[PDB]
């Protein structure tokens, strides 16, 4: 119980108010949560367009 | 105040250790 | 005041061993060179020429200063030690208890009652002890700071309150 | 409380007033001396030997153990400089000039060969970092409209 | 005398402090390596 | 032997190996004895007031008030205009002020000399 | 920053070996470390420097409360002259101290290895200042040097503490706190280095005799430091070497900085300025 | 816009809770050190989650929260930079601070002002995450002296000692 | 959203498709799911609760539109009334201009972090956008002093035409 | 403004006719109430200042400073009922009479719509102050201090009076608005230079000035505590407020004939800060500390830069609140030890825990660490000075050194260390002292949330 | 390295300074020196969020370490041969780096000896 009430008071309540602050106040203004562009690589389908970027051309294939 | 700790000091001799 | 010649030799010998302990570190070597250090002390003891002694003290401590450890060993609770008055923060003067609120004072009934006994006893004995002080002043003012002991019976040593009621070295 | 008759005043000119000035600072005539009468305004305040508070013997009991002054003893004109927290003049084990010689030597010793170290820098028997697309001119902020100077490496 | 006698004597050499637990260490080596050797042999 | 310790104002000579205390004369004997005497007078009288159970004030220290008075007030009435004070006041006074004037003017004149024909780059400097 | 980094590594380590307080020696070892990453900062290696912070954080913090464990138990004494024989008397702290010491030396396949040796390997394999390389190499050897001094004087020696011995670490708060940093230090770098994405270019083509020097230099730093430290066992005439007289007194730096300019500015305020 | 925004910032505000509760003076003035440590322990476990988030993909983010100032063309605003440097150093800083907090309960288990000491440690801890997580140079300044001044009181913990003040 | 997407341009968001190569479960997907039903859902539910409570009575607000003013250059000399009307006109022009460059400056910062380490070549248009605005600001408001006034701004502008046209006509020959 | 000026006057008949022992209580509560009313002026439009009438007008500079005065009046009244309750009622009532009159002149001065109207009451603040130092002071040198203060500011006020009426005879009315809109570029003729000196020396002699700072150690240290706040918190801003108000008809002569004053202030603050590092009196250390910060303000105005003024207003009000609080700190000891020597009463943290804390964040706020508006004040000036000249930071930052050493040195010497053995008078801190000091620092921290109000007219 | 000894303590005129070279033309002494190749266009390397200092020729072997590592999450020990594959080509082009360093050095010695030989010959 002591560990549970401490978990709710100091994690559940703080994370809720931060998320509410972030979701509808901080992110409401533009460019306040701006993140790095999601890194993608050849041979990966981009989610919102479904386009598979063509595989990078053949490797020289030299190992040890 | 009250002592009775798990250890006890020694005088110029090897102090007691524990298995852990 | 007057530091006699044999006294300084004692102080120099004490500081020499402390410095020699710092240099030797190990106990068996510490006992080794201290005995050698002792051996080179007792043989210059039966000199009738005091000029030799003070001259001997000259280059001897000149040797002491050259050979002193740049980082000598001091116990922590001594001047320069790592625990020099590190407990002075916690200690509080006894007279500050007079400012305590009566609710706080009543929360320590018996001890504060005993404090009253100390206060009344000091108040009564103050007149007796100051009278003794003025009654045996050396002519021409106090010659030395040393306090005279309580002479008669049923009295207290003059100028005793602060030394007796000084805060403990382990206040917490 | 304190009266105007005992207070700092003028420079001690005559020895008789020097004796009074000595008692003024509760000290004796033979040891009492004033600051040099340089017109700096020191007056009759004595210039005691320049010993910081650390020089005082700690084992001896002081009325002010934190700073080691007894009651009524005329403190130094510049106590704030020589207080325990502030500037100190305790005797170091080795002489001050030797302290300066080795210290000033070390920094110059350290600095000088670092210059000749730059004179003969340490590197590897290796070539430079090759880079494609005209050593990344386009990606290093170069203007695409400006024609990139053709740079391209070969094998060996 | 007590500083050099009693249980406080028989001080381990300097290297033995670094090699503390080497006996059980190398003991755990063979079992782990042998386990890998058979697992790689199965592979 | 070996090298000794040469002193300085900041690194004082230790008052233990100083030759003065090692050689002793009868004149010095009562000289230090009277040091204890005057110190004892100061200490005992202070302790007497200190241990007084009715003294509920502050034991005034004459050395403190004299020090403050000499360091603060009793200086100008004892100041006398003499050469060394005169040049010291001029040196540590107008000295740095005019010296700072030269370099700052030197910076200023060189700075505005650069921009009047366009020898500076502040294309993004707008919140001056 | 190569200039500042190189000198910082030497002087802090140079004063480190000739000290006596456990806290002083450990701290000097830190200031030697903070000399390291800025050396790496200069030659286009920021991320390795930042990674060096992570690995240094684990064992360097650890070395303190392990020394704190010794200090409090043996009646708050910090002079290395007053311990010895704590190997078999303080098992967990002795293990924790030597683990931190080995990690602090970049010894292979540990917390230090995944940072320090890559740093020493990278610093030589670049166009740098020559005088900086000699200093970093010497500092690493001196880095191990005072580490042996700590283990030699504090643990591997005859006991020297006051008679009534109260040494004990059985308090669970002490055991669990050190243990967490122990199991952290053993792996730490292995997890982090294998996990973080490649962010620099690890050089590969490179001759053997500066590949091994990351560990060669500390082998002697262990070796002759042990020889010189155990020389105190032999009953020998005591003589203060001038270089020791320089190093032991913090390289004379406080006795000039903390006395000469401080006196002048304060005196300038009294003689000039105020008066 | 995944929980990466909330999780990192919650770690900072969670660290402030022991300080805010201490300001009441009706707080846990008996077992304060244990309360402080378990708070850091919670934030340590929580602060792991942003790590593996960056570890999995590499989502570095900028959190430009409440706008403070509009100095002409300069807009000073509280902004946390969740770079790789900040995102992983916070777990490490929390890990060591948790480790010593347990040791602090052991070493200075007899200090009469131990509760005040643990309050100072969080204050120093707070100033550090401000220093690590700081976009604008002003925030970097905020953590800089904030760490710097907090070192003064903690060093002068035994203010009775003359040398400690020096 | 609460802002136009043109005056706050946003390149299309390109996110990778999760490709699990290691059969062992990854954690990062689970704790996001745990967070979703433990934190995000109550926050959205609370957000919905006061959103419909907000919609109970939503009063309006607008922005005070200011009529165009004859500025300083056509203001009568020593005419305090027209000058006051015109001085405020230029004073308001300063603050909207300050927000003009604030948007461009902030857009400049948004590009740098969004593009990661590729910022140097991606934020090339953004760089010249700031260059076209920042340079104009120096020759529009900079070096006007603490007690800036449109007359001083007009005086500086007249200095610009006189200086540049004199060089232009002499160079043209 | 009539909503403030009339109520401020109305306390005077009330206090003079209140009951015997209700004087402090009644006066304080309405004095706090007036400050609440004065909070109304914080609103300022993005354009021309709030011009209530030809008689009075307030801008984004006067309003933050005005509220400081109104918020101050409870603080001297609540700081003075301990060292005056032993005097008769009439003299105590007369003390309130001076303080209320002192405020009324300040309120009218900061809001004057006419330059010459500013001049009268801005100078007229001398009479209520001069009474305070000379009558209720607690030392012998207070009389020479009163002459030092009165004559030193009057020596500059008169040339300003001749200068102001001359501008009247040459340009008509000196209304602040019409002056700003009707501006004529000042020529480099010798007469204009002397006119420049007259319009400037009156204000520049008033903050401190290096060379003209000799009255602060005489006045502030010897003044009564209720007064001592005012000579450092608000009237120093009168010499400030004049500067930004008058430096609009002197451009561009202030561009050139400012190096001697800029040079005196930049090097001067390093000197006077170094005085603090080696001072003996607690109050004198505080007063000399106020010299260094105020000299920083003097530097700030003379570049005429938007950033310079922007941090100038913040620095003044931030410094004024702090210097008052530190002068409260000197008073707290002064009642118990009955002396002002610093080393007399070392070791107060052990005896007074909370008073040590009150001395703590007061010292940090004087330390000007971020985000306290002392930092936002100094830091803004640094950039403005740096843009003016890059070498400034060498002189700029070196002040940050000294202001760091002496600030903690005053803290360390008094609070930390072993308690004085021979003292037995230090009692628990009165709730009046602690509550007063909280009312100093708390709004100062509360202002940190939105320093947009305190930034000034340039913002 | 022996190069520093041969330069500072030896004939520095015959030692190629790292900043100076490449000086001689690529095909000087090389009949048909073949240009280097770049399999990965700058579009994907830019797309791959790769550091410019890492944006070298061998970066083409680097762009799939991050891809597989992301796919291998949380298993951080999956890509071992693939990581080895990249650092091998690092070695190869690194190997190329001092051979061309020595190539210009040998050209420097060859030219210097030739000039001295013809100087006394003529
Ligand atoms: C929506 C609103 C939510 C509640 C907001 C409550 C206030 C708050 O925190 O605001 C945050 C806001 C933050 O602005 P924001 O742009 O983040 O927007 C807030 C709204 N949310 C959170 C949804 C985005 O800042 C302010 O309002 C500034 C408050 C400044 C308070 C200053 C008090 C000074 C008191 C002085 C007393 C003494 C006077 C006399 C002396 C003067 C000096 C000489
Ligand atoms: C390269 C530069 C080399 C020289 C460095 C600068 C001079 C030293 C600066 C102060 C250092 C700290 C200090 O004050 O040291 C003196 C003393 C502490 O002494 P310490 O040796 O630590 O021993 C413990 C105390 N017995 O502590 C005290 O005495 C504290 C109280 C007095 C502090 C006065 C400080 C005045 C400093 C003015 C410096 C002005 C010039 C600066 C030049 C360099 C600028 C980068
Ligand atoms: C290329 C690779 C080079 C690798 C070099 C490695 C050298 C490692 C250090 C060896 C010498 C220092 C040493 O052994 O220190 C430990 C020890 C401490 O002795 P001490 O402090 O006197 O305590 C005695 C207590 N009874 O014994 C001592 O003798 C202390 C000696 C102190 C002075 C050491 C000076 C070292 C200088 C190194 C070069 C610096 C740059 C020039
Ligand atoms: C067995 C040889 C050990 C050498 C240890 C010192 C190495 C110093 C750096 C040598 C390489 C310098 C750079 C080249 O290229």
């Amino acid at each position: 119980y002591r560990h549970s009430i401490f978990a709710v008071t100091h994690v559940l309540i703080p994370v809720w108010i931060i998320h509410y602050y972030l979701k509808y106040h901080v992110t409401a203004k533009p460019y306040t949560v701006v993140e790095r562009k999601p890194r993608i690589f050849p041979g990966d389908t981009i989610l919102e367009t479904g386009e598979v970027i063509p595989l990078m051309k053949e490797f020289p294939d030299q190992h040890h | 105040a009250g002592g009775g700790v798990h250890i006890e000091p020694r005088y110029r001799q090897f102090p007691q250790l524990t298995r852990s | 005041a007057y530091l006699t010649h044999q006294q300084k030799v004692l102080r120099l010998y004490k500081r020499a061993l402390r410095h020699l302990e710092s240099w030797c570190v190990h106990r068996d070597k510490y006992r080794y060179f201290a005995c050698l250090m002792r051996a080179r002390f007792d043989e210059h003891k039966n000199e009738k020429d005091m000029v030799k002694a003070t001259q001997l003290l000259r280059q001897a401590e000149e040797e002491f200063w050259y050979g002193q450890h740049p980082q000598p060993y001091i116990f922590p609770e001594s001047p320069g030690g790592t625990s020099y008055e590190r407990y002075e923060c916690y200690k509080v003067p006894e007279w500050c208890l007079d400012d305590w609120h009566p609710s706080e004072k009543a929360m320590y009934p018996d001890y504060f009652a005993k404090r009253e006994q100390w206060k009344r006893l000091r108040r009564e004995s103050w007149e007796r002890e100051v009278k003794q002080l003025q009654e045996e002043t050396p002519p021409g003012g106090p010659r030395t700071e040393a306090l005279p002991p309580a002479r008669k019976e049923g009295d207290l040593p003059p100028l005793w309150w602060h030394i007796v009621t000084r805060p403990r070295e382990r206040p917490m | 409380h304190v009266t105007k008759d005992m207070f700092p005043g003028p420079y001690p000119k005559t020895p008789e007033e020097r004796a009074a000035a000595a008692k003024k600072y509760n000290m004796r005539v033979e040891d009492y001396e004033p600051y040099p009468d340089d017109g700096m305004g020191y007056g009759d305040y004595p210039k005691l030997p320049d010993r910081s508070q650390q020089e005082r013997d700690p084992w001896y009991d002081w009325d002010h153990p934190d700073l080691r002054l007894n009651w009524g003893e005329p403190i130094h004109w510049d106590l704030d400089m020589y207080i325990r927290n502030r500037v100190d003049t305790s005797p170091t084990p080795v002489s001050w000039n030797t302290m300066c010689k080795h210290l000033s030597g070390f920094v110059a010793f350290m600095l000088f060969m670092f210059w000749v170290g730059e004179i003969y820098p340490s590197y590897q028997p290796v070539g430079p970092k090759q880079y494609p697309y005209n050593d990344l001119y386009l990606e290093r902020g170069g203007d695409p409209t400006k024609e990139p100077e053709p740079v391209v490496h070969y094998e060996i | 005398a007590w500083r050099y006698s009693g249980g406080f004597a028989n001080n381990v050499s300097f290297v033995g402090a670094l090699l503390k637990g080497f006996k059980w260490g190398f003991a755990a080596f063979v079992v782990a390596v042998g386990a890998e050797y058979y697992l790689e042999s199965q592979n | 032997s070996f090298p000794k310790y040469k002193p300085s104002r900041l690194a004082t000579l230790p008052a233990t190996l100083d030759p003065a205390e090692y050689d002793i004369s009868p004149e010095t004997r009562k000289a230090q004895a009277e040091r204890l005497a005057i110190r004892s007078r100061l200490k005992r009288e202070y302790l007497l007031q200190y241990n007084d159970p009715n003294r509920l004030g502050v034991i005034e220290d004459p050395a403190l008030i004299r020090w403050t008075y000499a360091r603060s007030a009793n200086i100008y009435p004892n100041f006398r205009p003499t050469p060394k004070t005169s040049l010291l006041g001029a040196l540590f006074g107008i000295g740095p002020l005019f010296f700072w004037y030269y370099v700052f003017k030197t910076d200023r004149d060189k700075k505005e000399k650069l921009i009047q024909e366009g020898k500076l780059d502040q294309t993004f400097n707008i919140s001056y | 920053t190569l200039c500042l980094g190189a000198i910082t590594t030497l002087f802090t380590a140079l004063c480190a070996i000739t000290q006596n307080d456990i806290k002083k020696i450990v701290a000097f070892s830190t200031s030697s470390q903070l000399g390291l990453m800025m050396v790496t900062i200069g030659i286009n290696q920021p991320h390795l420097a930042f990674l060096h912070i992570c690995m240094h954080a684990f064992f360097k913090a650890m070395l303190f409360m392990c020394s704190g464990s010794i200090i409090h138990s043996l009646n708050d004494e910090q002079d290395i002259r007053k311990m010895g024989g704590l190997y078999k008397a303080m098992p967990f702290t002795t293990t924790a101290l030597i683990i931190g010491s080995l990690a602090l030396t970049g010894m292979p396949y540990l917390t230090g290895f995944y940072s320090k040796d890559l740093i020493i390997e990278a610093v030589n394999m670049s166009y740098t200042n020559a005088w900086a390389l000699l200093m970093t190499l010497i500092a690493t050897s001196l880095t191990a040097a005072y580490s042996t001094r700590i283990i030699f004087f504090a643990f591997l020696g005859k006991p020297r503490f006051p008679p009534l011995v109260l040494i004990n670490e059985n308090n669970p708060l002490l055991i669990n706190s050190i243990k967490r940093l122990l199991i952290g230090s053993i792996f730490a770098g292995f997890i982090i280095s294998n996990n973080i994405p490649p962010m620099t270019v690890p050089n590969t083509t490179m001759p053997l005799y500066m590949k091994m020097t990351a560990l060669i230099v500390t082998i002697m730093g262990f070796m002759l430091a042990l020889e010189l430290n155990n020389t105190t066992y032999y009953l020998k005439f005591k003589y203060p070497s001038q270089t020791y007289k320089f190093s032991n007194m913090l390289g004379y730096y406080p006795s000039i900085m903390h006395r000469l300019p401080t006196y002048h500015n304060l005196s300038m305020s009294q003689k000039s300025a105020s008066s | 816009m995944n929980p990466f925004a909330s999780l990192t910032l919650t770690t900072l505000i969670i660290l402030t809770i022991p300080i805010m509760m201490s300001n009441s003076n009706i707080y846990k003035t008996n077992l304060y050190p244990n309360y402080v440590k378990t708070t850091v322990s919670y934030a340590f476990t929580l602060s792991l989650v942003p790590l593996l988030m960056f570890m999995h993909t590499g989502q570095e983010m900028i959190i430009s929260n409440w706008h403070w100032m509009t100095l002409q063309t300069v807009e000073l605003s509280l902004s946390f930079k969740m770079d790789y440097f900040s995102v992983m150093f916070i777990p490490v800083a929390l890990f060591v601070t948790w480790s010593i907090m347990e040791f602090s309960m052991w070493y200075m288990h007899s200090d009469p002002f131990i509760n005040r000491f643990f309050k100072y440690l969080v204050l120093f801890l707070i100033t550090m995450m401000i220093l690590v997580t700081a976009n604008n140079l002003f925030q970097l300044f905020i953590g800089w002296e904030g760490v710097g001044i907090m070192s003064f009181l903690l060093i002068g913990w035994w203010h009775g000692r003359t040398d400690a003040n020096t | 959203d609460s802002w136009d997407k043109d005056v706050y341009p946003e390149p299309p968001r390109r996110t990778p498709a999760p490709a699990p190569q290691t059969s062992l479960p990854n954690p990062v997907t689970y704790l996001t799911k745990i967070f979703d039903l433990l934190v995000d859902r109550p926050v959205t539910l609370a957000r919905e609760f006061i959103e419909q409570q907000h919609a109970k009575n939503r009063y309006y607000y607008y922005h005070r539109e200011f009529r165009r003013v004859p500025d300083i250059t056509e203001c009568e000399e020593k005419d305090i009334l027209c000058m006051f009307e015109a001085e405020m006109q230029w004073r308001r022009d300063y603050k909207v201009d300050q927000e003009i460059v604030n948007i461009i400056q902030e857009r400049l910062k948004a590009c740098q972090q969004r593009e990661g380490e590729s910022y140097r070549q991606n934020c090339a248009k953004e760089l010249e956008q700031f260059t076209q605005v920042s340079k104009a600001f120096q020759d529009r408001y900079s070096d006007l002093g603490a007690h800036y006034s449109a007359r001083k701004c007009l005086a500086k502008q007249k200095q610009r035409m006189l200086a540049e046209r004199k060089a232009a006509k002499e160079a043209a020959a | 403004m009539l909503k403030i000026i009339i109520p401020t006057t109305m306390l005077l008949p009330m206090t003079w006719m209140s009951k015997h022992n209700m004087i402090w209580i009644n006066a304080t509560v309405h004095s706090l109430l007036i400050s609440l009313i004065s909070l109304s002026l914080l609103n300022q439009l993005g354009e021309n200042s709030l011009n209530f009438s030809l008689t009075f007008f307030s801008d984004s500079l006067s309003a933050p400073l005005l509220v400081l005065t109104t918020w101050l009046l409870p603080l001297m009244l609540m700081a003075s009922q301990s060292h005056l309750s032993k005097e008769t009622t009439t003299r105590k009532k007369l003390y309130i009479t001076m303080l209320i009159l002192l405020q009324l002149f300040l309120i009218m001065t900061f809001t004057a719509t006419e330059l010459i109207l500013f001049y009268i009451l801005f100078e007229a603040t001398l009479v209520p102050t001069l009474i305070i130092i000379t009558r209720w002071g607690n030392q012998t040198e207070r009389l020479n201090a009163g002459l030092y203060f009165l004559f030193y500011t009057l020596a500059g006020s008169l040339p300003l009076l001749v200068a102001l009426v001359y501008i009247q005879n040459t340009t008509g009315s000196l209304n602040f608005l019409i002056i700003h809109y009707w501006s004529h570029p000042l020529s480099n003729s010798w007469s204009n230079i002397f006119m420049w000196l007259a319009c400037i020396m009156a204000f520049m002699v008033k903050m401190p000035l290096y060379g003209l700072h000799l009255w602060l150690p005489k006045a502030h240290v010897e003044a009564p505590i209720a007064g001592s706040m005012v000579l450092a918190a608000v009237l120093l801003k009168l010499g400030g407020y004049g500067m930004m108000r008058i430096t609009t008809i002197l451009n561009p002569l202030t561009n050139y004939m400012a190096y001697p004053f800029l040079m005196l202030s930049m090097w001067g603050m390093i000197m006077t800060s170094s005085i603090c590092l080696r001072q003996t009196d607690l109050k004198s250390l505080i007063a000399y500390s106020s010299v260094s910060h105020m000299a920083l303000v003097i530097v700030a105005i003379m570049i005429q830069t938007p950033w310079s003024f922007m941090g100038a207003t913040a620095l003044m009000i931030a410094h004024g609140l702090t210097s008052s609080m530190l002068f409260c700190l000197a008073n707290t000891n002064y009642e118990r030890v009955h002396s002002r020597t610093m080393i007399l009463a070392r070791g107060l943290q052990t005896l007074l825990p909370l008073m040590a804390t009150w001395w703590l964040m007061a010292s940090l706020t004087n330390l000007a660490l971020p985000p306290s508006i002392n930092l936002i004040g100094e830091l803004f000036i640094i950039t403005a000075s740096f843009s003016w000249s890059n070498i400034t930071i060498i002189l700029m930052g070196m002040n940050m050194m000294i202001t760091a050493l002496y600030s903690l040195y005053m803290l360390i010497t008094t609070q930390r260390g072993k308690y004085t053995h021979h003292i037995n008078n230090i009692k628990a801190s009165f709730t009046r002292e602690n509550a007063l000091m909280a009312l100093h620092i708390l709004p100062l921290l509360l202002l940190t949330l939105n320093p947009k109000m305190i930034l000034g007219p340039l913002y | 390295g022996a190069h520093l000894a041969r330069r500072y303590l030896g004939d520095a005129s015959k030692e190629p300074d790292p900043l100076r070279m490449p000086t001689f033309p690529p095909d000087y002494g090389f009949p048909e020196r073949k240009e280097r190749e770049m399999v990965a266009t700058q579009q994907e390397m830019n797309d791959a969020q790769l550091m410019l200092q890492q944006r070298d020729y061998c970066a083409h072997y680097l762009i799939q370490l991050l891809k597989c590592k992301r796919d291998s999450f949380p298993n951080f020990l999956a890509c071992k041969h693939e990581q080895h594959d990249w650092d091998y080509c690092e070695h190869l082009d690194y190997v190329k780096r001092m051979k061309e360093f020595e190539r210009e050095r040998r050209l420097l010695q060859r030219k210097k000896r030739r000039e001295q030989r013809e100087a006394e010959m003529a």
